[PDB]
This record gives C-alpha cells, sequence and structure tokens, in this order.
C-alpha cells in the first residue's frame, strides 16, 4: 500500500497492502464491500492472466507469421492447415464444454474456498490453495512459489495490468489503423508525425458485419466513425 | 436500511418492508388504508400474473411467427383463431365470463371472508380453497408442488420474484401495446429491427413517440 | 459428507441424504414439502423405469429392426389387432395397474393382497419398491441397487429426451445419429447445425413431417418446441 498511485492521496481503509499491487486506488469505491473486493480481485486476476496470454499470443503470432491479421485470425478460413475451414460449431462446442468445466470449478473454489481441490476421478490428488486465485500444485509445477510469493504476486498483477492496457491498445489500434501491434509500431517509426493516433482515430477499419460459415457476426468497433 | 424506488426518500409508513416487492413507491398514497392496501396487493398480483402469462404467450407466438411457424401476431390471433376454427366469438366470450366469474367471485368472497370457500360447498373441497395469504391462495390445487410449503425463505424469495417479474411483464405488455400503436408490427419484429440498427431504429425514430423530430 | 452434484455446495435442508440418488440437487426446492417429496420420489422412480425400458427398447428395436424409425414405429406396425383394440387393452390394463400403484402411493398399507388368490400378497414394503413377486433374485445389497436403479434411470430419462430431440433434428435413430456423429464429430453437433446471434437465428429444420395419415385420419406430428429451437 506504500507508494500509492498519486503523491497526495490517501488509501481507503479497506486497502491496507494485504493484496499484491495495492496502490490504494479505488476511486469508484467498488472494493468497499469485502465480498465484492474478493470477487473483483478474482476478476482482476482472470482479466490479467488472459490479457498476458493475449498480448503474448498476438505478439508471437505476428512474429512467427506476420501473414495473418490477429483481428481476423479467429476467422475459420485463416486457420492453420490442420484446422482451415473447420466447423466453428464443433470448435465452439469443444471450447464451451472444456471451459465450462474449469471455470465452474474455479467458481466453486470462489464460493466454497478449498472444496474443489481434489481430483474428482482420481481421488488421491489435491491441489493446494495458499490464496484464492493461486491454486498451485499442478498449476505451479516448476515450484516458483514456496519462496517470495507476495513479490511474485506483485510482479504477476503488475505485468497483468500492463498487459490489459496493452491488449486494449492492440484492439483499438487494429480497429483504427487496421494493423497489428508491431505493424502499427513500424508504421509509426516509418512516419512518426503523419501516422499516429491523430489522422487514425475517427476511422474504424472493422467491417459492419462478417459472414462466418453462414452466420453474420455484427462486428462493432469500440467507438464511432467511418464504417 | 431497505432499497427504495427513490434513493434518499424515506418510505411511507404504510409500506413496511413486509409485502413482496416493497420499495416504498406510493407517491399518490393510494394504499394508505390497510384494507385498500390488501385489495391493491391482490390486484397487483392478479394483474402481474395475467401479464406474465400474456407476455409469455405474446413472446412465444412472436418467436413462432418470426421463425416461420404457423402463427399470427398477438394483435391478429383472436380473429385468426375464431375464423380458422369456426368459433362464435359471443359464445366464447360468455363461456370465458362464466368460468372467470366463478373463479373471480370465489376470489372476491375469500377476500371479503378469508375463512370462506373452505366449508365444502363447492364440491366438498375444503382445504384446497382456504387460502394461505392474501393474494397467495396455495393449497393442493393452486400450489400443487408445495413450494409455499416447506422452505419459508424460498417462499419469500419466490414471492419477490413473482411480484417483480409481474411488474416487468406489466411493463412489457404496455410496451407491446405502445409498440403496436407506434410501429404497427410485432414485438420481435421491433426487436429484430432494433438489433439490426440499434441507432436510427428506436422510439426516437418513429415520428410517433417524439413528434419534435 | 456424501457426494453432491456440486462438490462444494451445501444441500438443501430438506435433502438429508436418506433417499437413493440423494445428491443434494433441488435448486428450486420442489421437494421441500414432505408430502410432495413422496409423490416426486414415486414419479422419479416410474419415469426412470419407463425411460429405461424405453431407451433399451429403442436401441434393441434399432439393432434388430433398423428397417423402421422408432419415431415412426407407431404407424408402421400394422398388427392384426387394429389400433383401437390394442388401445382398449392397454387402457384397461394400465388403468388397473396404475390405479393399484396409486392406491399404494396414497394409503401405503392398502394394496399388498391379491384380489383373486388371497394366499398370495406382498410383504410390507416401501412405496415405489413393491418387492415380493415383483423382485425375485435381488443380486446384492438393496440400497446400492436402488442407487444404481435411480442413476441409470436419470441417465435413461435424459437418453430418451436425447432420442426425441436427435430424432426431430436429425430424423435418425439413436445409433444412426451416433454413427452420424462419429463420421463427422465437429460438424454434426447441435452447435454445428444451429446458432443464434444478435441479428440472425439459424435453427435446424425438423425431419419429422407435421402430419401423418395412419388409416384415414391425420395425426398431428409436431416438433417438440420448435421456434425455441436454437
Ligand atoms: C508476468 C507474468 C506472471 C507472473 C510473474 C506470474 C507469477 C506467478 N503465478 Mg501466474 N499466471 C500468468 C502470468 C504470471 N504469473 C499467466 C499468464 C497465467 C495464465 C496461464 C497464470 C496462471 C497462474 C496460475 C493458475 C497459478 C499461477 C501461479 C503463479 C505463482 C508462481 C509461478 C511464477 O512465479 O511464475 C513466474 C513466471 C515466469 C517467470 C515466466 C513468465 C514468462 C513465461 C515465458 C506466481 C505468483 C501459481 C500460484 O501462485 O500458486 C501458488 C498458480 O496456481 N499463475
Ligand atoms: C472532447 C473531445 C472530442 C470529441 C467529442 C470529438 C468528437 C468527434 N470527433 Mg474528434 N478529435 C479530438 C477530440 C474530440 N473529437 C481530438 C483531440 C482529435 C485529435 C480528434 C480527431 C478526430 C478525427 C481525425 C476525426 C474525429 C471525428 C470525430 C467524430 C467521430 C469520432 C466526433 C464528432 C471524426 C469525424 O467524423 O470528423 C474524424 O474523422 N476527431
Ligand atoms: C394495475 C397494476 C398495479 C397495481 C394495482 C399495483 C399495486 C401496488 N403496487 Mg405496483 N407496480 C405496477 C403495477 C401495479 N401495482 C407496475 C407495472 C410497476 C412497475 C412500473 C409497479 C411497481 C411497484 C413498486 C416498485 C412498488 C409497487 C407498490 C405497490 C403497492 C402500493 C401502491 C398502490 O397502492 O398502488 C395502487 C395502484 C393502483 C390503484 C393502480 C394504478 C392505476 C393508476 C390509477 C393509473 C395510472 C397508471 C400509470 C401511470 C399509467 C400507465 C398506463 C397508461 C399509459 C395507459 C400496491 C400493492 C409498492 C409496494 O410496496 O408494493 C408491495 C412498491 O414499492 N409497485
Ligand atoms: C416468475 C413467475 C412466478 C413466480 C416466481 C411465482 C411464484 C409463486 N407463485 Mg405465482 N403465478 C405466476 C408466476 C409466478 N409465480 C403466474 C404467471 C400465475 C398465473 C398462472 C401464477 C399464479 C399463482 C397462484 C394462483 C398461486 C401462485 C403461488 C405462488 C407461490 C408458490 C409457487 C412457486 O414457488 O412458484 C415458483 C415459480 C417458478 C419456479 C417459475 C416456474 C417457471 C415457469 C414454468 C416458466 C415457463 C412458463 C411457461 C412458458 C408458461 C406456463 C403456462 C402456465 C399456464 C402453466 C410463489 C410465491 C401460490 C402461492 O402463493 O401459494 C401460497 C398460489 O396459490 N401463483
Ligand atoms: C419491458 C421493457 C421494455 C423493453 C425491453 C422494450 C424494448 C424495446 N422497445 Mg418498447 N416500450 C416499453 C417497454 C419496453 N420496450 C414500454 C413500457 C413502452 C411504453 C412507454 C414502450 C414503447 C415503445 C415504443 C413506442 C417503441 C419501443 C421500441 C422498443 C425497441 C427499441 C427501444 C426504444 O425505442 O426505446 C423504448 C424504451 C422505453 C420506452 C423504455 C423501457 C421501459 C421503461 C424502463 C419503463 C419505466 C416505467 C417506470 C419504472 C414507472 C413508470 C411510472 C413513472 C412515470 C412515475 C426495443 C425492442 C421501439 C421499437 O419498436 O423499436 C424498433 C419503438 O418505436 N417501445
Ligand atoms: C420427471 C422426472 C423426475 C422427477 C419427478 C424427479 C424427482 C426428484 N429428483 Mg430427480 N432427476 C431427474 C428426473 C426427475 N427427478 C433427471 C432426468 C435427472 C438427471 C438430470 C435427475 C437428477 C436428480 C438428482 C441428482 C437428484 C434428484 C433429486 C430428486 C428429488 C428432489 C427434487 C424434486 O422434488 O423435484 C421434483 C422434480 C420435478 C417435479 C420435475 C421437474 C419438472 C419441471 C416442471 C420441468 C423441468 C424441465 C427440465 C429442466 C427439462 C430437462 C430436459 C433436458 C433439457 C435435459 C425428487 C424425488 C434429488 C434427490 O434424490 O433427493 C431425494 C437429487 O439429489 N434428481
Ligand atoms: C417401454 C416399453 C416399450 C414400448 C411401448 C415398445 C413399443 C414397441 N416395440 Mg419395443 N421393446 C422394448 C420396450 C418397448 N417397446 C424393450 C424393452 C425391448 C427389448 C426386449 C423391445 C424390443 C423390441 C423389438 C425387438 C421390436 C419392438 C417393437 C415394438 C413395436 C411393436 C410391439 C409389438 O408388436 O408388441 C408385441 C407384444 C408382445 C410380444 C407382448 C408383450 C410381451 C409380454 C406379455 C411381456 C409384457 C409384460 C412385462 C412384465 C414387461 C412390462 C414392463 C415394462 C415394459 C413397463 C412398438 C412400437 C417391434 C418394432 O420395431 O415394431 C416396428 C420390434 O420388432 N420392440
Ligand atoms: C393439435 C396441435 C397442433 C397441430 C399444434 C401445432 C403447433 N404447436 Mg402445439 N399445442 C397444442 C396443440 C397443438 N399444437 C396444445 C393442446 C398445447 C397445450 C400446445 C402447446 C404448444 C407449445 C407450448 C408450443 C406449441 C407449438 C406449436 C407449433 C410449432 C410446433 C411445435 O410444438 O414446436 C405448431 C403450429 C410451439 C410454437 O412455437 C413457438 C410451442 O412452443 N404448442
Ligand atoms: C482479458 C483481456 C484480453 C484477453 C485477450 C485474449 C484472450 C486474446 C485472444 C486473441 O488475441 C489473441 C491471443 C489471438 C487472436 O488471433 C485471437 C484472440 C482471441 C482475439 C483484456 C482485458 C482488458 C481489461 C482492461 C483494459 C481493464 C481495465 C480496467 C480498469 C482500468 C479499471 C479501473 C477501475 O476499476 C478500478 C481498477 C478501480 C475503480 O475504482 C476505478 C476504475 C478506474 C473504474
Ligand atoms: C402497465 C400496468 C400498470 C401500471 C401501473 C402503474 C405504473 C402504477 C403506478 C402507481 O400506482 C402506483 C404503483 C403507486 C401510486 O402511488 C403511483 C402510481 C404511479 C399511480 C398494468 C398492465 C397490465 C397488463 C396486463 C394485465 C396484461 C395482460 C395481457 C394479456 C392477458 C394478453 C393477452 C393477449 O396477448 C395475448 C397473450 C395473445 C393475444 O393473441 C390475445 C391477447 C388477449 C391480446
Amino acid at each position: 500500500d506504500r507508494k500509492l498511485w498519486a503523491p497526495g492521496v490517501v488509501a481507503p481503509e479497506y486497502l491496507k497492502g494485504d493484496l499484491a499491487g495495492d496502490y490504494g486506488w479505488d476511486p469508484l469505491g467498488l472494493g468497499a464491500d469485502p465480498t465484492a473486493l474478493k470477487w473483483y480481485r478474482q476478476s482482476e486476476l482472470q482479466h490479467a492472466r488472459w490479457a498476458m496470454l493475449g498480448v503474448a499470443g498476438v505478439l508471437v503470432q505476428e512474429i512467427v507469421k506476420p501473414d495473418v491479421y490477429f483481428y481476423e485470425a479467429g476467422l475459420p478460413q485463416n486457420l492453420p492447415e490442420p484446422f482451415t475451414n473447420i466447423n466453428m460449431g464443433g470448435l465452439l462446442a469443444w471450447e464451451f464444454i472444456l471451459m465450462h468445466w474449469v471455470e465452474v470449478r474455479r467458481w466453486q473454489d470462489y464460493k466454497n474456498f478449498g472444496s474443489v481441490n481434489e481430483d474428482p476421478i482420481f481421488k488421491g490428488n489435491k491441489v493446494p490453495n495458499p490464496e484464492m486465485g493461486y491454486p498451485g500444485g499442478i498449476f505451479d509445477p516448476f515450484g516458483f512459489s514456496k519462496g517470495n510469493l507476495k513479490e511474485l504476486q506483485t510482479k504477476e498483477i503488475k505485468n497483468g495490468r500492463l498487459a490489459m492496457i496493452a491488449y486494449m491498445a492492440f484492439i483499438l489500434q487494429a480497429q483504427a489503423t487496421g494493423k497489428g501491434p508491431l505493424a502499427a509500431l513500424s508504421a509509426h517509426l516509418s512516419n512518426p508525425f503523419g501516422n499516429n493516433i491523430l489522422k487514425n482515430i475517427g476511422t474504424c477499419t472493422v467491417p459492419h458485419s462478417v459472414d462466418v460459415q453462414g452466420l453474420t457476426i455484427p462486428l462493432t468497433c469500440l467507438w464511432p466513425g467511418s464504417q | 436500511v431497505r432499497p427504495v424506488w427513490f434513493p434518499g426518500n424515506p418510505p411511507p409508513a404504510h409500506l413496511d418492508g413486509s409485502l413482496a416487492g416493497d420499495y416504498g413507491f406510493d407517491p399518490l398514497f393510494l394504499g394508505q388504508e390497510p384494507q385498500t392496501l390488501k385489495w391493491y396487493v391482490q390486484a397487483e398480483l392478479v394483474h402481474g400474473r395475467f401479464a406474465m402469462l400474456g407476455a409469455a404467450g405474446i413472446i412465444l407466438t412472436s418467436i413462432g411467427a418470426k421463425v416461420g411457424l404457423g402463427f399470427p401476431e398477438w394483435y391478429d390471433a383472436g380473429k385468426v383463431v375464431v375464423e380458422k376454427n369456426n368459433i362464435d366469438f359471443p359464445t366464447l366470450m360468455v363461456i370465458q365470463f362464466y368460468l372467470m366469474g366463478w373463479a373471480e367471485t370465489k376470489r372476491w368472497y375469500d377476500f371479503k371472508n378469508p375463512g370462506s370457500q373452505a366449508d365444502g360447498s363447492f364440491l366438498g373441497f375444503t382445504e384446497e380453497f382456504k387460502g394461505l395469504e392474501n393474494g397467495y391462495p396455495g393449497g393442493r390445487f393452486f400450489d400443487p408442488m408445495g413450494l409455499s410449503r416447506g422452505d419459508a425463505a424460498k417462499y419469500q424469495e419466490y414471492k419477490q420474484k413473482e411480484v417483480k417479474n409481474g411488474r416487468l411483464a406489466m411493463i412489457a405488455c404496455l410496451g407491446f401495446a405502445a409498440q403496436y400503436a407506434a410501429t404497427g408490427k410485432g414485438p420481435l419484429d421491433n426487436l429484430a429491427d432494433h438489433l439490426a440498427d440499434p441507432n436510427h431504429v428506436n422510439f426516437a425514430t418513429n415520428g410517433v413517440s417524439i413528434p419534435i423530430a | 459428507s456424501r457426494p453432491l452434484w456440486l462438490p462444494g455446495s451445501t444441500p438443501p435442508a430438506h435433502l438429508k441424504g436418506d433417499l437413493p440418488g440423494d445428491f443434494g440437487f433441488d435448486p428450486l426446492g420442489l421437494g421441500a414439502n414432505a408430502e410432495s417429496l413422496k409423490w416426486f420420489k414415486e414419479s422419479e422412480l416410474v419415469h426412470s423405469r419407463w425411460a429405461m425400458a424405453a431407451v433399451a427398447g429403442i436401441l434393441v428395436q434399432e439393432i434388430v429392426r433398423p428397417d423402421v424409425f422408432w419415431y415412426n414405429a407407431g404407424k408402421e406396425v400394422e398388427s392384426p389387432l387394429g389400433p383401437l383394440g390394442l388401445l382398449a387393452v392397454e387402457f384397461f390394463l394400465m388403468h388397473w395397474v396404475e390405479v393399484r400403484r396409486w392406491q399404494d402411493l396414497r394409503k401405503p398399507g392398502s394394496v399388498d393382497q391379491d384380489p383373486i388368490f388371497s394366499q398370495y400378497k406382498l410383504p410390507p414394503h416401501e412405496v415405489g419398491y413393491p418387492g415380493g413377486v415383483f423382485a425375485p433374485f435381488i443380486p446384492g445389497d438393496l440400497a446400492e441397487l436402488k442407487v444404481k436403479e435411480i442413476k441409470n434411470g436419470r441417465l435413461a430419462m435424459l437418453a430418451f429426451v436425447g432420442f426425441v430431440m436427435a430424432a426431430q433434428v436429425t430424423g435418425k435413430g439413436p445409433i444412426a445419429a451416433l454413427q452420424e456423429h462419429l463420421a463427422d464429430p465437429w460438424g454434426t453437433t447441435i452447435f454445428s447445425k444451429a446458432a443464434v446471434v444478435p441479428g440472425q437465428a439459424v435453427a435446424p429444420p425438423c425431419k419429422i413431417p407435421a402430419s401423418v395419415s395412419y388409416k384415414g385420419i391425420e395425426i398431428p406430428t409436431p416438433c417438440f418446441l420448435q421456434g425455441l429451437w436454437p
């Protein structure tokens, strides 16, 4: 909680540094309810980890194959050769079921903390739980914990906040200039005064709709302007 | 203390946090008298249950007409029903009023006399018609699953859910009426027109709702 | 304590685990009333048993006679006993047995006695589990077998519902649709036949006709809840 988010601000009396990355920000007072603070920490960890994976994926996907737009990589006709033009219904089914399982397990760990630790088939195997949101065990196989856990949680959540900001940046850049992260960076370095957020905000390069094997996904932008 | 319709405003004394869906909304003080408040409670529940049935039926038949099944819109189904089936509308209306009059007079005279309707006069049915609470008859006929019986907190949660979905369905039926009067088409036609272009297709772009432009 | 449907949840106060198949599942609290719970227990048992017999029947009918669709098997038998003679026999026999079962449901100590040969009767049993002449060669403990019965029966209830909804969407029987799924796992799901988005809705059309003749009439043959289909 020390070294807060601003020089002259005070921390709310529910943010006292017991959570990692606590700068005492909470300007909307959403974490004033401890129940809601627990749930929002879990959602923060989820958004953070998914966004770290997301920026890693967009970056490594542009580096490995710059041939493919990450904004259009979800389209089935841009999928790799073992999966090109695959039926998105069965794909969505795989994803839906396999994610329903794990996310309901995580949610039951939130509701009753320490109740879904054991494997339900091979009932000899229990994931530990130092904290809610940090299962460990098979999720910490290299064992980087049982050391500086608070410092590693701080690193995780800081890089995760940064990755959330960075992925929304990726998305908005892809919507504005129609380019990936590194493509946008190189386009800035090519002409860093005629190619910036000016002369590119106000134009959305996302189409009004996209036909995906019969469906028409509505395909909006995060702000209005130019199709 | 308790959620109010107008945060900050204290609730009126006659709206204690006891009835289902009590948010202290009585600006005209219509239910200030207790017996009048019981009457209006049963009126709200009957209105909301009829409106839940009506919204569900309108929604289902609109779904059927929208996906292509053999369904008219809610504003055309009476004519279609009495003309597809050679049904005499007077006969249907008087049968409906006979049956609903029996039912609603039983309602009325259980409200006037709660101890009534359970003497065995109807067909020997005594306890099926005694009524649990005002507006919540219960029993083996009106509550065949026994959901009022057993768990009481579940029963209160269900009362809240009932009154709230009933108010939402009353608003929804008012919306169906206004949307037919404005757009001249079905409810889910309105919804599809809104989901097509959420902007430029709403009540501000009919020329009926806002006559300024 | 006991295995639950949600390994972290708390079962309702009215589900103490005494009953077979009691896994704490009553999110709506339908079995909260002690009197409604007996009726729902019996209805679960008879639904389970009817659905198990019916699923086994469709499967074995599909294996023995793949020539006939189980959804159409009502109008394709052409027995010499006509439709209405069979319907009358079934009506009266099922009326007898179901009224007997119902009389055991209401007043349990009522009907264990044979109404013809007084020497034969059922031993004092539990409602839903007659026993006696209904149960020769019970193989093992009765409690675990009641649990097995109700579990296979819930599975068979879902299996008959699946037969219905995969015979209305696919028009094929259970094993035929299973082979249809094995021959195209990613394209023959219901997710790959149907999808609704905010702006369009693609539903699978029924392979069942809306009406069938059956001897001079027209039986309405509707899809279950089409329109609500995804
Ligand atoms: C006819 C339907 C009807 C009836 C009889 C009631 C009755 C009641 N409501 Mg409910 N209510 C309704 C519809 C109804 N409500 C709807 C649709 C909503 C959502 C907008 C609500 C939301 C609501 C809240 C949030 C609360 C109540 C409460 C109450 C109680 C106290 C107020 C009172 O005495 O009202 C008497 C009402 C009438 C005599 C009927 C009103 C008819 C007027 C005279 C005509 C004007 C209505 C309207 C403005 C016009 C729109 C349609 C028009 C364009 C044609 C009482 C039991 C309070 C409570 O404690 O309940 C337990 C409370 O907190 N109601
Ligand atoms: C959201 C809707 C809703 C809810 C929560 C309730 C809740 C309740 N009602 Mg009310 N009721 C409703 C709608 C609702 N009702 C409607 C529409 C009617 C008119 C038919 C009634 C008529 C009615 C009477 C006459 C009585 C009750 C009673 C009760 C209580 C016990 C039953 C129960 O637990 O219901 C739980 C409700 C649900 C779990 C909702 C089920 C969801 C349905 C099946 C969705 C599908 C609807 C379908 C499309 C259309 C159905 C058609 C219909 C003709 C069957 C409880 C407070 C009894 C009572 O108070 O006992 C003391 C009582 O006597 N209600
Ligand atoms: C149950 C809620 C509900 C829902 C989900 C919808 C949804 C929709 N309506 Mg409908 N509508 C409703 C209620 C509802 N309406 C009611 C109650 C009315 C009468 C005023 C209307 C009248 C209406 C018209 C005339 C039109 C729509 C249209 C539409 C569509 C676009 C939205 C729009 O134009 O703004 C309409 C949104 C509202 C009117 C607000 C929603 C209802 C509010 C929240 C009720 C508040 C009541 C309040 C709590 C108590 C009142 C008493 C108080 C004054 C003291 C959309 C599908 C348009 C359409 O067809 O799209 C193509 C259109 O032209 N609606
Ligand atoms: C009609 C068939 C039926 C009936 C009467 C029952 C009755 C019962 N079940 Mg069983 N059950 C069934 C089918 C049925 N079950 C199926 C198919 C499954 C597998 C999903 C289960 C799984 C199950 C578990 C795991 C447990 C029970 C338990 C119970 C008891 C408490 C719940 C209660 O009172 O609700 C009474 C239920 C009804 C009145 C039926 C509800 C009908 C509503 C109105 C419509 C439901 C529509 C449905 C959602 C559509 C599903 C189809 C498809 C989409 C899958 C009670 C004896 C608990 C128990 O044993 O405690 C003693 C328990 O732990 N049930
Ligand atoms: C749930 C019960 C059920 C129902 C309603 C049906 C209905 C049908 N079956 Mg299926 N079947 C079932 C279970 C069921 N089956 C089971 C469990 C099996 C596995 C043994 C089969 C195996 C089977 C085959 C192999 C064939 C059918 C066929 C048929 C059709 C004609 C039957 C006929 O001619 O009667 C003949 C009637 C009798 C032989 C008399 C009944 C036998 C004795 C008296 C025992 C009955 C009492 C006993 C205690 C069991 C009752 C308990 C329980 C079922 C409730 C008809 C659609 C035929 C078909 O495809 O038609 C096109 C066909 O070839 N069935
Ligand atoms: C989860 C996430 C991103 C996940 C991304 C994923 C999975 C990306 C996947 C893909 O890209 C790849 C990999 C490859 C592509 O081919 C395919 C897809 C699928 C497209 C972003 C979250 C992004 C989340 C963001 C940006 C959240 C920002 C939240 C903020 C700023 C909150 C602020 C406050 O709430 C506090 C903290 C305190 C309050 O009191 C005050 C305020 C100010 C309200
Ligand atoms: C909106 C409504 C009532 C609104 C009341 C309000 C706002 C009251 C407000 C207040 O009083 C309070 C609360 C407190 C006071 O101090 C202040 C005010 C402000 C005065 C009732 C709707 C009530 C609406 C009802 C009962 C609707 C029933 C609909 C049915 C039966 C539909 C049937 C059909 O549509 C189908 C199903 C198929 C078709 O083919 C055939 C038909 C028949 C057309």
